[PDB]
RNA sequence: AUGUAUAAAAAUAGAGGUAGGCUACUCUCCUGUAUCGUAGAAGAUGGGCGAUGGUUGAUGAAACGGAAGUGUUUUAUUGACUUGUCCAUGAAAUUCCAUGAAUCCAUUGCAUACGACUUUA
RNA sequence: GCGAAACCACAGCCUGGGGAACGGGCCAGGCAA
RNA sequence: GCAGAUCUUGGUGGAAGUAGC
RNA sequence: CUGCCGAAGUUUCCGGAUAGCAGAAACUCAGAUCAGUUUUAUGUGUAAAAUGAGAGUUUCUAGUGGGCCAUUUUUGGUAAGCAGAACUGGCGAUGCGGGAUGAACCGAACGUGAGGUUAAGGUGCCGGAAUGUACGCUCAUCAGAAAGGUGUUAGUUCAU
RNA sequence: UGUUUAUAGCCCUUGUUGUAAUACGUCCACUGGGGACUGAGGACUGCGGCUUGCCAAGGAUGCUGACAUAAUGGU
């Protein structure tokens, strides 16, 4: 394929630029910058629709596009809606006590089948957690999951005796 | 630098057989010297006649009936590799039927290292019905919607003084 | 000191040779501006020149010339070569040639 | 054309078609500074060349170009020895150099060689973690020498500006443009 | 993008033996080939390759397949000549040739002319 | 040596400038064959005219320039020059190419294959 | 202070490959002060 | 008519101011 | 010291006598015979057209009277390779260009020189010569100069 | 979308000027320039052309200079 074009309908936030293969998305629920330098994708940019274009790209390339379309699409989500994901703690005996600091951007984990050791995982920009966190970046919230879940970890323990941990109940939109 | 000759050559007469049979081919050579080197060899396959069997009667070069009209030309060859029998049908969008001929020999050449001797062309003829196009890139280059960039741009004066601005 | 340089400068490559066999009686010379064979045709018949110093003050003055011929062009990408009266020495390879414009044919 | 000194921007190019130019004007009786050296970039992603380097020790890409050169010209030969020195490989833009134009060689040029879509290693990135400890340093420099140097762009592009205006407005111009001037 | 391959678009020849003249490209024939005329009668219809040809900003209408004496009607109705000629780029082509074409003669008036240019120097 | 002449950054798959209030503009690119400079017995003698400006030399330093600032201007005045537009003479038979501290030293053990080292002197 | 003999084509950085050893000379190399 | 013959004779070096006495 | 000619390097019988090669002389012929020749045709041999070259004797006398490699041919093989006979050339008596270098590979076989053009091989640099043009393919994270692959590239065929 | 020259036309088929022109291939006892390296021979013949004479036809001769009272040279 000589030409092939992707077509996406830009949301309703204010600014819809994506200038210097930098889209700064800005919309109600706040401004998100993103860069799509890694991938030379041609872009075309109407009213409220962007166009992904790519001009003879080979299989990867095009492959990188519909995940570019998909990066867009969740960016716009964000900026509209937002992310917002649950988590319930699992425990067994010894309870594990979650405290949040810097208006929930800190989260210590203590008293993790009975470990003295406080854990400290610090949140990623733009999320808040109070568990359930919210942000404008879908991203940000499953890497801070899955840093959470990496933190709340049984070393050297039976994984099917003992089930306590920290596991992701339900992950959506805020609005 | 191909051209497509026509050969036309039949045996020897004789009082066995005091009229011999007029085989034409239309093959593509670069003269008229490999022309009927290669029509010999062809004939040798098919009607196994020897060249002192035979003799040629008229070598002619045909050219394109209109070379200023593109066309899509689909070719039918058979191909020597390591087991020594292959077959493939390939097609072309090109405006001299010569062209669309060397074309594919770079691309036999390119992708299975094909020889001029492994390659015989067996079958040449004209794409014209929009069904009948089969491949893929060349159905996609037969929508009306084609355009795009000009790519591999890249455009002894060494040691350029502005930096290049290689846009438009 | 706009003026004088009535020829155009010239850069002494290397010798006329094999891979490992050199024949130092004709030199190549890239002369500026000159990029083809078919543009080296202007330059063939004229009189190239390596001018040098040295210590000795001779008739009065310090300056020695070896002058010279362009010949036939060498390759495409403009080169010369060019026969002295003297066989240049071999140091001064990637030194300067002055290619004076006569005997003009224009 | 050729110059005594020529000051090559090593920004945007190949380090092998750099070091092939350079190799043929150096043999030519030529000085040559190469500037910016740590921004030279080599076909291959990251990793591949990180194991060239592996298996290969001099962490300056300007001794490394240099290196680089010194095996592509006749080091045994005295002529070669002697070549070797007229080249001068810095990394960023001196204040010798700064204020001097920086000409580019084509042949070398990433956007005139280089596949869209093609990895590419840069080697003031590779370098960074092999042994050079002065990327920050090297850096602030560059932005420091670049924002004197657009403020003296301002006031020359300024100027142009002035004299362009002037030029128009003089009589002079148009009296015999058949020329082309 | 401003430049783009489509029937109509006017091209100028940069390598050949039709070096900086015009031509509209008629038909796309593949991804490296395109077949051309120009209104300029010199200039046969043929085919060139993409690499030899540059692509300008204006870009005028024609049918797909037009004839040549129908692009030379098109040509001439749409008025492509001195419009292509109106942009500086083709000014600054035009110099070059002109320049290129200067004798010696007017050399030293162009330098005659320069210096009395400089003779300004007034802001 | 022979004009020993030239400074943006940055995209290049868009940049720059231009202009309006980062949002809407526009224009140029598609190189340097560009641009600046290049006119005179190596550039004479004067007469001017015309700029009455320009080109610079000479010195008197001001700032900038850390890096390798050692150079960029700003000039202050003076000295000339000015082919900027012009004149009148002049320039040649070479009458075809060749052009004061420190060391040893003394002290010194803080040393010690031997020097070194080590303070003092 | 008095004073040999032996030995001696000529030398002496290696790295590899160099098909027949090749390293002690050849080519690629680095070194080479 | 010499470059060789662990060639004959004479001379002379490095080794070496070394082994050393 | 220079100049010319210059092998054989081994059949065959049997330390040899032969031969052969090279010469040296004497002869008779070019209207005469020939050929590491090719055809024609009769039955691969034989006999009789072209292409070339003058061809044939007798005498007497130096040296050799090994191989290596390669091609091939076979037979067996024999773990497997391989071995064993042959077959025909090349080196050996032979330098030069190329193959990074290298006795066997690709070119070409040598008086001293000037110009011209090439062979093999090459034109990024070392390195003499296009960072030639057109077209594709190669992404290697060991490139490059049996198979497997959530490895791609082009795809083909068959299903819907 | 489907449509048939329209308010673009194209393509094909003839028709079509014609002996179009270009290109390719080949020839010219057609011609006009650039550059390099050679001067062997030493009356006369010969063979040709022009018209006895003359010539590019059986091999280079002219015009000049400078240096020499150093250049060119050799070790």
């Amino acid at each position: 394929d000589i030409y092939k074009d992707e077509t996406l309908t830009i949301p309703k936030g204010v600014t819809v630029d994506i200038k210097a293969r930098n889209v700064t998305v800005t919309g109600p629920r706040g401004t998100l910058k993103q860069n799509l330098r890694h991938v030379d994708i041609e872009m075309k940019k109407q009213g409220n629709t962007i166009k992904f274009i790519v001009w003879h790209g080979s299989r990867k390339h095009n492959a990188c596009i519909r995940s570019v379309y998909s990066i867009i699409n969740n960016m716009i989500i964000g900026v509209t809606q937002g992310f917002r994901y649950k988590m319930r703690l699992v425990y067994a005996h010894f309870p594990i006590n979650i405290n949040l600091t810097e208006n929930g951007t800190v989260v210590e984990i203590r008293n993790f089948l009975g470990e003295r050791i406080t854990r400290v995982i610090k949140c990623l920009p733009g999320v808040t957690v109070s568990i359930i966190l919210e942000g404008n970046s879908l991203e940000n919230v499953s890497q801070s999951a899955a840093n959470i879940k990496q933190i709340c970890n049984v070393r050297n323990k039976d994984i099917r005796k003992f089930l306590d941990g920290i596991y992701v109940s339900e992950r959506g939109n805020i609005e | 630098a191909l051209k497509e000759y026509q050969v036309v050559g039949r045996k020897v007469p004789t009082e066995h057989e005091p009229v011999p049979k007029l085989f034409r081919m239309r093959l593509f050579a670069p003269n008229e010297s490999v022309a009927k080197s290669r029509y010999w060899y062809f004939l040798k396959m098919i009607n196994k006649v020897k060249k002192a069997t035979g003799e040629i009667v008229a070598i002619n070069e045909i050219s394109e009936p209109k070379p200023l009209k593109a066309k899509v030309f689909g070719i039918w060859i058979r191909y020597d590799s390591r087991s020594g029998t292959h077959n493939m049908y390939k097609e072309f969008r090109d405006t001299t039927r010569v062209g669309a001929v060397e074309a594919m020999y770079a691309d036999m050449a390119a992708r299975h290292r094909a020889r001029f001797r492994s390659i015989r062309i067996l079958k040449v003829v004209e794409v014209e019905k929009k069904e009948d196009v089969r491949r893929n890139y060349v159905k996609q280059l037969l929508n009306p919607h084609l355009k795009f960039p000009l790519p591999h741009r890249r455009t002894k004066k060494v040691f350029a003084p502005h930096r290049p601005s290689t846009f438009y | 000191a706009q003026g004088h340089r009535l020829y155009v400068k010239a850069k002494h490559l290397s010798f006329q040779r094999s891979k490992h066999v050199i024949h130092p009686g004709t030199s190549i010379v890239k002369i500026e501006g000159c990029d083809s064979k078919e543009e080296a045709q202007f330059y063939l018949g004229k009189r190239v020149c390596y001018v040098y110093k040295s210590s000795k003050a001779v008739r009065g003055s310090k300056i020695r010339v070896i002058w010279g011929t362009i010949a036939r062009p060498h390759g495409n990408s403009g080169a010369v070569r060019a026969r002295f009266v003297h066989n240049l020495p071999a140091k001064t390879f990637g030194s300067s040639l002055r290619v004076m414009l006569y005997p003009s044919n224009i | 054309e050729f110059q005594k000194v020529v000051v090559i921007d090593a920004k945007g190019h190949l380090l092998g078609r750099l070091a092939s130019v350079v190799a043929k004007q150096l043999l030519g009786g030529q000085k040559v500074v190469v500037v910016r050296c740590e921004e030279l970039n080599i076909s291959g992603h990251f990793f591949r060349n990180k194991l060239k380097y592996l298996a290969y020790h001099f962490r300056a890409p300007s001794r490394i170009f240099q290196k680089a050169v010194r095996g592509m010209l006749p080091h045994k030969t005295a002529r070669g020895q002697a070549a070797l020195e007229h080249l001068q490989a810095v990394e960023g833009i001196p204040p010798p150099f700064d204020k001097q134009k920086r000409v580019v060689v084509p042949a070398a040029l990433r956007v005139l060689r280089l596949k869209p879509g093609r990895k590419y290693c840069t080697v003031g990135r590779l370098s960074s973690e092999v042994g050079w400890k002065y990327n920050d340093i090297v850096a602030k420099l560059e932005e420091r020498r670049k924002v004197k140097s657009a403020a003296f762009y301002q006031a020359k592009l300024a100027k142009q500006k002035k004299i362009a205006s002037a030029k128009e407005a003089s009589p002079v111009n148009q009296k015999l443009s058949q020329f082309g001037y | 993008f401003k430049r783009y391959v489509e029937v109509g678009r006017v091209v100028l020849v940069t390598k050949g033996e039709y070096t900086g003249k015009l031509a509209v490209i008629v038909d796309i024939v593949d991804h490296k080939r395109a077949l051309i005329d120009s209104p300029c009668s010199e200039f046969p219809r043929q085919v060139i390759r993409y690499g030899s040809v540059v692509l300008t900003h204006i870009v005028m209408k024609l049918p797909r397949g037009a004839r040549s004496g129908i692009v030379a009607k098109k040509w001439k109705a749409q008025d492509v000549c001195n419009k292509w000629a109106s942009s500086a780029w083709a000014k600054k082509l035009e110099a070059k040739k002109v320049r290129s074409q200067l004798n010696d003669f007017d050399r030293f008036a162009v330098m005659r002319l320069k210096k009395q240019r400089r003779e300004q120097v007034n802001v």
